[PDB]
């Protein structure tokens, strides 16, 4: 799977402003960037507080979160029942692909990728923290 | 480009696309004309920073609060002007 | 960030990936129960600890687990 | 009191002078990046 | 259709900000632009001086009028030592804050770009040798105002209906 | 000492105030003890207890915090 | 088109369900797993939209819930009235108003209660009641216990018959949606045939019944030989002796000679000297002008006859540059939204109940109710409460409906959304104006009291002290004081005795009411209450506002409205839902009202409250120290809440010993809530696993399995226990010491 | 509650009327009336509109606590 570019040229929806939206973090240390592809003009609920109507056809809308990106986007697919992918911008202009890393949501299991995280015992197996005392490590972490 | 569609997103301009903007950062440089006087009586002040201004300050309200507290007389300062009419005394005549 | 952990007693329903808010769990191959799969945290930098993945485990004690720590930016859950 | 003047002289220091120079002290160090 | 005075901060809907009356009216927008902070170009030393003047001219005030030496005939006297004390505590805070938050030698990270999009010149008073001349210009010109006010409310007494 | 020689009608003196804050009442409500200016009225017991242990005199007290300061350093 | 619609039989009459609890939800229709489901069966009962998503059965619910109200409230009248009939004093209070103690409670003698029967006055022992009920029936022309019994009965009947229509217009003739969302007939019908109907009724009574028995009370005539109300319609000329006016008979009325009705229509204002209340005559006219208006307003709105306003035709044309397309969308909100009319409803009536507070003391409406600075203080206290509860269940509701009712498709640029789209700039500049008004207005108290402290009486903020004096109220009692003479030349005296004038009215040996002085203390007091208001603002709108989403948790709205947090991430999520807003919200309008109700106390106790002798020397009940003592923060401890609580607490042994015995059992229910309100859960849920281990060792555990409170229901528990202790301690107080000094 | 009974106890010895403590100690009003209500009187009237005393700087720290209690709430 190779990840889609953020292209410059998509047009954003049509919003009259609002008091939440990008703030010094947005310039300084990041921001975010959701994209997705609807079939015709309809109002959706802004992340940050309002209404919007979202193009009929591409659609790119900046965002100061990822959980807002994530809320926007479970509402998109849960409501409208379209496809979404956000990018991670830095103000060097570097952009990363964010949501599907793979191209298919988390919540279906997909080949390739990697358990990271798991732990091959039960969850009462843990080591007490007495063993580990003065070792830089936690009980989870074995 | 930034403004030539509805589109509010370019990597080639992030300081618009970002909102970093200066609303009211006036850029003109002609404000005053006789200024050689302020540049030359602040010397101690300017390009100083840690060293010469904040220990000048210190020294100058240390010695300054210190002066004032010993050299207050009675009448503006009440603590310095001490008691003026005899003891209240206290109960179970303990003094 | 916090520390998200997985455990074997985990049956694959999915049902913590689908509460994250972040992105931060998503579903691997696995052959330890009946669903072949198992939940995995491979970006708990973006986790923010709100353990909604631990409210929909429905195992008897949670098979996944969330640690807490750090607190950097992304953990804050801040827009300034 | 042997020395009167010395309580208003030194109450002012460690009243204002005193903080004020552990405030800014401290504000500076817990500022730095390194 | 209709007229909708209020637009969103420089047209992006996406910036958290809207353009108001309050905020960029065409009286508005050049009283701030004209403020001595906003004076980008001017050396941050005049812009200090013309602050810190102000500011103590307007702080002998309260002090004189107020203070616990407001009922004595070292009313004025008192008033603007409390002043000239603020003024200087007031030079710590700013260069403390200078201190903390430049670091000689970096560039200024001042917005360089107008709302037009002319980009400018980054504004150097946030620079560490900016902001210490600013500080400085502080300084000066907190003492000068409040030597100022002193001299126009008591060394001259110039008729003035509440003082 | 003046304690010592009247314990049972003199109030012990914990330390001097110098508030710059206070007015002419406040100095002169909190002159007790036989003092000339403001001063606190103890209540902590080192009066009792240090009468008790044998000492009677400001020098005696001035010898023992000098060799507290001593003993810290 | 506006017509009636209903539906026959939509629920059948059954006990069924009553042996099902939690038949209303399929969540608690299952059953009790837990404990938990206990609570939840009480905390979702009347949560109607919960239930089902049908719009129609919600109304009917609501419909016949209002119903069941109804006939509680006639209950509970018809109940006062026979207390007031047969447990009651209040003939012998007809004959001596000015020394006989209104009483209508008396206790069985069982467990030496029996002291609280105190000695009332008039050959009676009860409790002294302070609801001004007496006053009530005086102006109403009540003379007899008979004319009590006959409206207590009423009162059942009417009780009686809103129960049935209740049950009728649930089981039997349900009206549809139609029917409910028919606005505009409603507004007609409440403001003509409901309030205008209403005003112009109680005119009647007043011409034919209030009037001439009451000018009879106050000529000294006993009431047993009054007439009856009956022989005053019938005997016309025995009622045109009191005043001559009814010899005309109508013929002014429909000759438009109204000025020869001036005799019992005047609009004299000020008060009756005989009983320190308002002229009934002003009363009669005011009734008469306000069911005028009303049934004239009544006829604005279109129903079905053309002629009328539509009232979203009213809304959609008032837009402007500033906003988007304005009211646009407020009619379906307010059309098909419950809770949305329940928010505006709620807020409209407490600042009323507010007003109808103010207006009852500087205008007493009764006989020998301002002479009775108990049923004052108790009136004004109460109505307070009434309308601060209102107020925050105002905001509640409205947050409710911002969760749950909020369409945004339906709402684009209009003002509610632009509402929600600034409110950054809202809370920003609300929490900066709460911020200055404490500062100025507490750090202004701190500081009296460290210059007092500190021996410089000289620097403080009081008279004798830098004086803030009040100008802009002195401008306007000075004006409303001269009212009569240009600006309302009609006028007899000022609308109230509180604006100025120098009349003082002394009902018997007491004061009734008197110019009231502002100053400093009242500056203070003022921007007190000011700071208060503001910061219950903030934290009420702040939650509804950000009800549905924050920089926090963008998705808040799927949360819900009654919600604990959702996790420790992101710093912390304690108390976000709109339910933990309205539950702060609570204890602000406490301290608001707290403040507020002290300050009236201590005001009227210490400048209008009193007692003028033959010579005219008026003495106050504290000595008119608030000026001086209000102040300082010390004063409030010492002369407000230690000098005037050595009643409460000195009770015992008397009548008033229920209110020390109250007094100290406030004190402890409020302690108790603070458990509730500190703790958490976790720490209880382990307690009863160890006290649940117990019960196995002995096998006695329960199946209903012992579960902690839950998180919002600790929050709720801690709340009402809160403001239970507080409100009960201040009652107790206020009603011993005002039956003590009065 | 420890010192609350320490300090009443002692009080009503130390004045000589124990009877007080002993009659009034076996219900809540009486520890609420006879201690509290009671022994605050010369507490509140540290500073008044009409002067202060060396109590004043007391009943500014009793009014001092009462805040800090509040805020901690
Ligand atoms: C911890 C012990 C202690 C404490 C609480 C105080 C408290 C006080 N002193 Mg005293 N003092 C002390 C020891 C102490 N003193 C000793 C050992 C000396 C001998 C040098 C003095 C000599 C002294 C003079 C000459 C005067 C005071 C005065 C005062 C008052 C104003 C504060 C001031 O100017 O300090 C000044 C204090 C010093 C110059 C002594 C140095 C500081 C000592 C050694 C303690 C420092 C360490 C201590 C553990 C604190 C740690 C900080 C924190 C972690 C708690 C205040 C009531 C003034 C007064 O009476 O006003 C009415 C005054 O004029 N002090
Ligand atoms: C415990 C330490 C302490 C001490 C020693 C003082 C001392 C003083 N305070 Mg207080 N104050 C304190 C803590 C303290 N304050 C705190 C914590 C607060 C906050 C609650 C206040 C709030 C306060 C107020 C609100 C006021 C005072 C005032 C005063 C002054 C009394 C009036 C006077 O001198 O005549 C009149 C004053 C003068 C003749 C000279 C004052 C100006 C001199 C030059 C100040 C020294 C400035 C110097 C350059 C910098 C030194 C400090 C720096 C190193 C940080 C006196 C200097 C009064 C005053 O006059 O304020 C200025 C006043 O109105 N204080
Ligand atoms: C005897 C006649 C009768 C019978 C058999 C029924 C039977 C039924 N009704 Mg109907 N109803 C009646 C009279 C009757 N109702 C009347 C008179 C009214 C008007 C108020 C209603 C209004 C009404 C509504 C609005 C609803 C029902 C519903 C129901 C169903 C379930 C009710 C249930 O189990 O809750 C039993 C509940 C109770 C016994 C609680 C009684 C609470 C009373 C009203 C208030 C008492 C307040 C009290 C004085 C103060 C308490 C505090 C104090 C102790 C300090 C069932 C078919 C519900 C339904 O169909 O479900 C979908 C429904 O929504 N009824
Ligand atoms: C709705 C408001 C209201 C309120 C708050 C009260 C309150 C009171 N009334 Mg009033 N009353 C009211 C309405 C009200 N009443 C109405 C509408 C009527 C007309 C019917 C009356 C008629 C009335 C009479 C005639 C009397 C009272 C009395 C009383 C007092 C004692 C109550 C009593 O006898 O219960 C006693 C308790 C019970 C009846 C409960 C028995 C059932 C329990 C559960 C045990 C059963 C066990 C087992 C199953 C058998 C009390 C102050 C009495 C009073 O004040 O005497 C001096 C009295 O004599 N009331
Ligand atoms: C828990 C609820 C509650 C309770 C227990 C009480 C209890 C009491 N109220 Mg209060 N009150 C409340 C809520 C409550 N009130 C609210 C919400 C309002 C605002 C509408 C008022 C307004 C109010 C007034 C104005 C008066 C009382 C009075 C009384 C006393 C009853 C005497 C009586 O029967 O006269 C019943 C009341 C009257 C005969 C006069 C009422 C006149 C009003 C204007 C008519 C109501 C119009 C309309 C139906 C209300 C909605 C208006 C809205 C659509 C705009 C008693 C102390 C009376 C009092 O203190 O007597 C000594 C009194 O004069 N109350
Ligand atoms: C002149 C006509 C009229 C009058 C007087 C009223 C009066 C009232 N309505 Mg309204 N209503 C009307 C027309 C009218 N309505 C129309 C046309 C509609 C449909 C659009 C509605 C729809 C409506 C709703 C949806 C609700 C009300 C409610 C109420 C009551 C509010 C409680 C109150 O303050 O009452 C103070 C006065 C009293 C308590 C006096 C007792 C009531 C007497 C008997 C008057 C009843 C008038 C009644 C409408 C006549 C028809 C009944 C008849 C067949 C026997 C009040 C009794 C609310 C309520 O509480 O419901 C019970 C409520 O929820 N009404
Ligand atoms: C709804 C309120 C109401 C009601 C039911 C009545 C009812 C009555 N009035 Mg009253 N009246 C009222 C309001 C009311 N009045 C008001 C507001 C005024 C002031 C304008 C009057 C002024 C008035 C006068 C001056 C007279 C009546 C008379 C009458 C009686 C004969 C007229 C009639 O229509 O019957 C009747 C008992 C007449 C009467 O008493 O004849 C026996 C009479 O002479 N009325
Ligand atoms: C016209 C008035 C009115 C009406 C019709 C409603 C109607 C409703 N409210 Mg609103 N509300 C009101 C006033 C009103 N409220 C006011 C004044 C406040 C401010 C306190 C609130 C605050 C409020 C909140 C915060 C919530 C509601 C909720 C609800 C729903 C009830 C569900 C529930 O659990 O109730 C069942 C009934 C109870 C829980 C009451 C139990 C008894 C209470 C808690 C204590 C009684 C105190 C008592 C006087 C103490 C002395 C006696 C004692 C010694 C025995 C329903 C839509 C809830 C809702 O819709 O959730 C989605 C909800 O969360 N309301
Ligand atoms: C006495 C107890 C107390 C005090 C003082 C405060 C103080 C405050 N609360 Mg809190 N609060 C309390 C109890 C208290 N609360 C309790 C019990 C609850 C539970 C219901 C709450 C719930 C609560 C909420 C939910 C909110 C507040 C808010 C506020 C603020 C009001 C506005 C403001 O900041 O300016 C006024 C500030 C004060 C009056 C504080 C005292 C300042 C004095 C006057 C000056 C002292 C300074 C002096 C110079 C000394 C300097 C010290 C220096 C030497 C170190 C302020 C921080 C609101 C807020 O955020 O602000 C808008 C808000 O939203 N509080
Ligand atoms: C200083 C601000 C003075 C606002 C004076 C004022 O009332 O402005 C009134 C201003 C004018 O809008 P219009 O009334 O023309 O809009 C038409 C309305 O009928 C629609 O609701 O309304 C607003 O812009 C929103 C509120 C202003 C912001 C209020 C902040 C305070």
């Amino acid at each position: 799977f190779t990840p889609p570019t953020l292209n410059a040229d998509t047009p954003a929806p049509i919003f009259g402003g609002s008091t939440g939206g990008l703030l010094r973090k947005a310039q300084v240390e990041e921001f975010y960037v959701i994209t997705w592809e609807s079939p015709k003009e309809q109002i959706f609920e802004m992340p940050t507080g309002g209404a919007a109507i979202m193009r009929s056809g591409p659609n790119l809308l900046k965002l100061a979160r990822k959980e807002q990106c994530l809320a926007l986007g479970a509402r998109l697919r849960t409501k409208f029942k379209i496809q979404y992918q956000f990018y991670r911008v830095f103000p060097n202009g570097e952009v990363q692909y964010l949501h599907p890393k793979d191209g298919v949501y988390p919540e279906k299991v997909n080949a390739g990728r990697t358990a990271v995280g798991v732990n091959n015992r039960s969850i009462g197996q843990n080591a007490n923290p007495a063993e580990l005392k003065f070792a830089h490590k936690q009980a989870y972490d074995l | 480009k930034y403004g030539e569609k509805s589109v509010y997103f370019d990597l080639g301009e992030i300081d618009n696309t970002t909102g970093n903007w200066d609303l009211y950062g006036n850029d003109d440089p002609n404000r005053y004309n006789g200024f050689q006087n302020k540049f030359f009586e602040t010397f101690a002040g300017a390009f100083t920073k840690r060293g010469l201004l904040l220990k000048f300050l210190v020294l100058g309200g240390a010695t300054t609060i210190g002066y004032l507290g010993s050299t207050s007389s009675g009448d503006l300062l009440a603590i310095k002007n001490g008691p003026k009419q005899a003891p209240i005394m206290g109960p179970r005549g303990r003094k | 960030a916090h520390s998200v952990k997985i455990y074997d007693t985990c049956i694959g329903c999915t049902q913590c990936v689908r509460a994250c808010p972040t992105d931060v769990l998503e579903m691997v191959p696995w052959d330890g129960c009946k669903a072949s799969q198992i939940a995995s945290a491979p970006r708990t930098e973006d986790c923010v600890g709100c353990k909604r993945c631990e409210s929909a485990c429905p195992t008897d004690f949670l098979s996944v687990r969330v640690y807490l720590g750090a607190e950097t930016t992304r953990s804050m859950g801040l827009a300034y | 009191m042997t020395a009167s003047y010395l309580p208003s002289i030194f109450v002012p220091l460690i009243g204002l002078v005193f903080p004020a120079i552990t405030m800014a002290s401290l504000f500076i160090y817990i500022e730095q990046d390194e | 259709e209709k007229y909708q005075v209020i637009e969103p901060l420089n047209g992006d809907p996406f910036i958290g900000g809207f353009e108001t009356p309050v905020t960029s009216s065409p009286l508005i927008a050049w009283y701030l632009s004209n403020l001595p902070a906003y004076r980008t170009a001017v050396a941050p030393l005049l812009r200090g001086v013309e602050i810190g003047l102000a500011h103590g001219y307007l702080l002998v005030g309260p002090f004189v009028l107020a203070g616990p030496l407001r009922n004595s005939a070292v009313r004025g006297e008192a008033g603007s030592l409390a002043a000239a004390g603020l003024v200087t505590i007031l030079t710590m805070c700013l260069t403390i804050y200078g201190i903390a938050s430049f670091k000689e030698g970096e560039a200024s990270k001042a917005p360089s770009l107008t709302l037009t999009g002319r980009q400018k010149e980054a504004d150097k008073l946030q620079t560490a040798e900016g902001w210490a001349s600013f500080t400085g210009g502080w300084f000066f010109g907190g003492l000068s105002g409040v030597a100022w006010a002193y001299f126009l409310l008591y060394v001259i007494n110039l008729p003035y209906p509440v003082k | 000492e003046a304690w010592g020689q009247d314990p049972l009608h003199v109030r012990p003196i914990a330390h001097a105030i110098w508030d710059p804050h206070f007015g002419q009442p406040a100095v002169e409500a909190f002159t007790r003890g036989g003092a000339s200016g403001p001063v606190n009225i103890a209540y902590s017991g080192v009066y009792q207890w240090w009468y008790t242990i044998g000492l009677r005199t400001n020098q005696d007290l001035y010898g023992g915090s000098i060799f507290l300061l001593f003993v810290s350093a | 088109e506006v017509k009636i619609m209903v539906e026959k039989d939509p629920v059948k009459t059954s006990f069924e369900k009553w042996a099902k609890p939690g038949h209303f939800s399929r969540t608690l229709a299952k059953g009790p797993n837990t404990t938990t489901w206990i609570w939840n069966l009480h905390a979702d009962a009347h949560d109607f939209d919960s239930h089902t998503n049908d719009l129609e059965e919600i109304s009917r619910k609501v419909f016949s819930a209002h119903f069941g109200q109804l006939a509680v409230i006639f209950i509970w009248l018809s109940g006062m009235y026979f207390h007031g009939a047969r447990f009651s004093n209040y003939e012998a209070w007809l004959s001596d108003p000015t020394h006989i103690k209104p009483s209508a409670q008396v206790v069985w003698p069982i467990v030496g209660q029996k002291i609280l029967n105190g000695d009332v006055g008039g050959g009676f022992q009860g409790i002294q009641i302070t609801s001004g009920f007496f006053q009530l029936w005086r102006a109403s022309g009540i003379t007899s216990e008979l004319q009590l019994y006959t409206t207590a009965i009423g009162g059942l009947i009417f009780a009686a018959l809103m129960l049935f229509a209740g049950w009728f217009h649930y089981h039997k003739a349900a009206p549809k949606l139609a029917w409910f969302q028919n606005v505009e007939s409603m507004l007609n019908h409440h403001l003509a045939g409901l309030l205008g109907l209403g005003s112009l009724a109680w005119a009647g009574h007043q011409v034919h019944v209030s009037l001439p028995i009451n000018r009879l009370l106050d000529a000294g005539v006993d009431p047993k030989e009054i007439p009856l109300p009956h022989e005053f319609i019938l005997n016309r000329d025995l009622l045109a002796q009191l005043y001559p006016s009814f010899s005309k008979g109508l013929t002014p009325f429909f000759t438009l000679n109204w000025s020869e009705y001036s005799d019992f229509l005047t609009f004299r204002g000020g008060l009756n000297p005989v009983t320190g209340g308002l002229w009934l005559t002003d009363t009669a006219h005011h009734h008469l002008a306000i069911a005028v208006l009303f049934l004239v307003a009544g006829h604005m709105y279109r129903t079905n006859f053309g002629i009328g306003h539509s009232m979203k035709e009213i809304l959609e044309a008032h837009k402007g540059p500033f906003t988007g397309e304005g009211h646009k969308g407020l009619y379906e909100i307010l059309t098909t939204s419950w809770h949305a009319q329940l928010a505006i409803n709620l807020a409209m009536l407490g600042s009323l109940t507010i007003i109808v507070a103010h207006h009852m003391y500087a205008m007493p409406p009764y006989p020998y109710l301002a002479t009775d600075y108990a049923t004052q203080l108790s009136l004004f206290t109460h109505h307070m409460w009434i309308g601060g509860f209102l107020v925050v269940g105002a905001a509640a509701h409205a947050a409710i409906f911002m969760v749950r009712d909020y369409d945004p498709t339906t709402q684009y640029n209009n003002l509610l959304d632009r509402v929600l789209r600034h409110r950054d700039a809202i809370i920003s500049h609300l929490n900066w104006v709460c911020i200055f008004l404490g500062f100025h207005s507490f750090g202004l108290y701190i500081h009296n009291d460290t210059m007092s402290a500190l021996g410089r009486p000289q620097d403080m903020f009081s008279d004798t002290a830098i004086q803030l004096q009040p100008v802009f109220a002195q401008w306007i009692q000075n004006t409303h004081a001269l009212a009569p003479s240009l600006t309302a030349p009609n006028a007899t005296a000022s609308t109230s005795l509180t604006w100025g004038g120098g009349d003082l009215v002394a009902v018997g040996g007491k004061v009734a009411l008197l110019p009231i002085p502002l100053g400093t203390a009242d500056f203070l007091v003022h921007h007190i209450h000011a700071f208060t208001i503001h910061v219950t603002v903030l934290i009420l709108l702040k939650g509804v506002l950000f009800a549905r989403s924050s920089r926090l948790i963008p998705d808040k709205a799927n949360l819900g409205f009654r919600f604990p947090c959702d996790g420790p991430g992101r710093g912390g999520t304690c108390q976000v839902s709109a339910w933990d807003h309205v539950f702060l919200g609570l204890f602000w309008m406490y301290n608001a009202i707290s403040v507020v109700i002290f300050h009236f106390s201590w005001k009227m106790q210490s400048d209008v409250w009193g007692s003028i002798s033959d010579q005219g020397v008026v003495t106050h009940i504290t000595g008119g120290n608030f000026a001086q003592s209000s102040i300082t923060i010390n004063g409030w401890l010492r002369d407000f809440l230690w000098a005037q609580a050595s009643q409460v607490i000195q009770s015992y042994g008397s009548s008033l010993s229920a209110y020390g015995l109250l007094f100290l059992g406030a004190h402890f229910v409020w302690a108790f809530s603070l458990m509730f309100l500190f703790s958490g859960r976790g720490y209880w849920q382990e307690l009863i696993e160890s006290i649940v281990w117990a019960h196995n060792k002995l096998k006695v555990a329960p199946a209903i399995q012992p579960r902690a409170l839950s998180i919002v229901q600790g929050r709720a528990v801690g709340v009402a226990h809160y403001l239970l202790g507080g409100i009960a301690t201040t009652w107790a107080f206020f009603l011993a010491r005002i039956i003590s000094v009065g | 509650w420890v010192t609350f009974y320490w300090h009443w106890k002692h009080i009503t010895l130390w004045q000589g009327n124990v009877a007080q403590f002993n009659e009034s100690s076996t219900y809540l009003m009486g520890w609420l009336r006879d201690y509290l209500w009671l022994n605050s009187s010369q507490l509140i009237n540290g500073y008044n509109p009409f002067g202060m005393n060396s109590l004043s700087v007391w009943a500014w720290m009793f009014l001092f606590g009462h805040l800090v209690w509040a805020t901690g709430f």
